[PDB]
């Protein structure tokens, strides 16, 4: 298997606009959205077919009750932090928890927190503890390493919870997952384009001469076609040559 | 600390004069989350315009696509308007 992740995403809001949700929370297996929830809907909704047709009811009513819970926790919190911050107008907090389990089969398990889109705790699941970003998220950091067993819990869901989610998950989206669609890659007057590839993750460059000079090539970013499918290409007498690697081929275009 | 939305307007397949495609538009890297987008028609606002949910970044910040169904010609020009508290004027971008 290729490198595969678990991630979901909270999303806090003080004072938000009319409309605009004061909170969401959003799971992720890779670029794929799972699952969503806000402080509007107050339902936790499937964001992909396979996770709708695998997941039983019982699953959504659950986890419906918990995010209830978890929104509250989240208008709390960062009450506490825009206190101490001593800050006025609307403020955002995110956390993003998650897992990856490595083609290896190695794994890695985070959890961070960010104040107005900027790290603010981040939690080291090897010597349990949380590394404070300023006095404010070390005010949090001993208020939560005061509770020794929560660190425990966290170590464990990261390493033993979110990896089992992940295969169980992986195995539910298998056709969309683990399929290949490789790219229709063109060069043009120099840009190397490529298209209608599957997973997202590529790598273009060019070569002159057979030697790389990545301070000399422009870098696009790979962008979501809308149909499933990623987009992405590469700007620059010498020979050129465009290379593109992508799940385990490797494709040249000579000029 | 606010972060201003990267614009990028293309089109799903290569584009072909009088083949219908779709136009997108994907605006990313922005913090906070408050954003409006417009996608423009010789200067004029689509109405049939789909988008994907506000979508979660590593970095914290935030991104989305806007999409139409559309059949490019010469004449026909298209373009994306976006807005952002990070953005005194609306910042009108135009696809190649
Ligand atoms: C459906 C399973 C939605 N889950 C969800 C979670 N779940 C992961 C985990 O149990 C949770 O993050 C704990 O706080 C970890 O200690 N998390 C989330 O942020 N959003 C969700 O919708």
């Amino acid at each position: 298997m290729r490198t595969h992740s678990l991630r979901y995403f909270r999303l806090g809001v003080s004072d938000p606009i009319h409309g605009v949700p004061e909170f969401i929370s959003v799971g992720y297996v890779d670029s794929h959205p799972i699952t969503t929830y806000d402080s509007v809907t107050r339902q936790k909704e499937p964001r992909a077919p396979w996770m709708a047709e695998n997941l039983a009811p019982d699953h959504w009513e659950r986890y419906t009750q918990l995010l209830r819970g978890w929104q509250q926790m989240f208008k709390v919190e960062l009450k506490r932090l825009q206190r101490h911050y001593n800050h006025s107008g609307s403020h955002t907090y995110q956390r993003m928890i998650g897992c990856e389990l490595l083609e290896d089969g190695s794994t890695t398990g985070f959890l961070q927190y960010a104040y107005d889109g900027q790290d603010f705790l981040i939690f080291n699941k090897d010597t349990l503890s949380w590394l404070a970003v300023d006095n404010v998220a070390h005010t949090i950091k001993q208020a939560w390493e005061a509770n020794q067993h929560e660190l425990l819990y966290q170590k464990n869901w990261l390493e033993e919870e979110c990896i089992a989610w992940l295969k169980r998950f992986l195995e539910y989206g298998k056709d969309t997952l683990q399929r290949t669609e490789p790219p229709l890659v063109r060069v043009n007057r120099l840009f190397c384009k490529a298209h209608g590839f599957y997973p997202p993750e590529i790598y273009m460059t060019w070569m002159k001469n057979g030697e790389e000079i990545v301070q000399e090539i422009d870098y696009g970013d790979i962008l979501p076609s809308g149909d499933g499918t990623y987009q992405a290409w590469a700007s620059i007498s010498n020979l050129y040559s465009c290379h593109v690697e992508h799940s385990g081929v490797h494709m040249v275009l000579q000029v | 600390i606010q972060r201003t939305p990267k614009i990028q307007v293309y089109s799903r397949h290569p584009a072909e004069n009088g083949k219908s495609n779709f136009l997108n538009c994907y605006v990313s890297g922005f913090h906070p989350s408050d954003i409006e987008v417009d996608l423009l028609k010789n200067g004029e606002r689509i109405e049939k315009v789909e988008h994907s949910d506000l979508s979660f970044s590593k970095d914290w910040s935030f991104y989305l696509l806007y999409y139409t169904e559309f059949t490019p010609t010469e004449k026909d020009e298209y373009a994306c308007r976006v807005n952002h508290v990070t953005l005194s004027q609306p910042k009108i971008v135009k696809w190649d």
